[PDB]
């Protein structure tokens, strides 16, 4: 290697999630282990984020600092009336965004 | 008609295989061979085995952290956690060594390789004493600008 | 507001093959059943299109690559099928080389 990333991030198994924001931009919480035929599985996230900025980039005409980006993954979140499976929101990535500076 | 088990009940008959997922509730003797499934987060069988039981799933202990979680069908894995790594000889996880100021990223520490760093060569410098920045490029001062600092191996150029 | 490294989103719900957490090349049913309700499995995926864009040229050597994930799918490992987590591709970031 003797190579760098733009962003640094840190990635880690989560196992205790409680409260995320679904696809539709919507806050909801998040259950533990699910029924799926007859079986109980736990529910885990792989969730990577930043520490943000940007490392490489030419200031001398751009603006930039790290972002975390989303995937979606289905899982059971308890909404207020009954438990549903709903897309929610996982960090999964950290970009440098650009932004023509001066 | 090949038993694919080896194994056989009182009467002859193959033993039965607990297929991937399902452990051994009970060992083929007088009877068949009784199958089920293990449990998510508990249990696992990887293997379709007529004497095989789910074995119970890796625990990360300590330093070390989940890297892949238990399915009923495969183990989990376990690897030294973020600001460590493992030590190959005693198996026990070692904080990552840090690249000091004037020093600087060249092999990231993660699981079994501890950090490498470099003494940052010409034109470069470092700020600061971790293990996930690489040397820089020199501030290069304006002609018109007082360069107030130097740039050294651990401090970039200063201007106005 | 662009990205160093241009992208491609995609729901992918066609999925065949899969390579699982600890690197099995392992096969993705087409559809799954809950409680006797049968869904496609679906899948976000973020992919580069082959470099980057805004990097300091003079000091820096740069390429886009495509970073991954894991999500829990069934699958019919050849013979019998099980749940297991498979990598998928998430995003496009940017790597750096000193020159
Ligand atoms: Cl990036």
């Amino acid at each position: 290697r003797g190579e760098f990333s733009v962003c640094d991030s840190v990635s880690v198994w989560v196992g205790d999630k409680t409260t995320a924001t679904d696809i539709k931009g919507k806050e909801v919480m998040v259950l533990g282990e699910v029924n799926i035929n007859n079986s109980v599985f736990k529910q885990y996230f792989f969730e990577t984020k930043c520490r943000d900025g940007c490392r490489g980039i030419d200031s001398k005409h751009w603006n930039s600092y790290c972002t975390t980006t989303h995937t979606f993954v289905k899982a059971l979140t308890m909404d207020g009336k009954q438990a549903a499976w709903r897309f929610i929101r996982i960090d999964t990535a950290c970009v440098c965004v650009l932004s023509r500076k001066a | 008609e090949t038993c694919s088990t080896g194994l056989y009940t009182h009467s002859g008959e193959c033993c039965k295989a607990c297929n991937l997922g399902e452990g051994v509730a009970q060992p083929c003797g007088a009877n068949q061979t009784v199958c089920e499934p293990c449990l998510d987060n508990v249990t696992f069988s990887d293997v379709v085995s007529a004497t095989e039981p789910c074995k119970p799933c890796t625990e990360c202990l300590g330093l070390q952290s989940m890297s892949a979680p238990c399915v009923e069908a495969d183990d989990a894995v376990c690897r030294c956690a973020y600001g460590y790594y493992q030590d190959e000889e005693t198996g026990h996880c070692e904080a990552c060594s840090v690249c000091e100021v004037g020093s600087g990223l060249v092999f990231s520490c993660q699981d079994k390789q501890n950090t490498v760093c470099e003494e940052c060569p010409e034109g470069t410098y470092s700020d600061e004493a971790n293990h996930v920045d690489p040397c820089l490029p020199c501030t290069v001062c304006e002609d018109t600008e007082r360069q107030l600092r130097e740039c050294t191996p651990w401090a970039d150029a200063e201007c106005e």
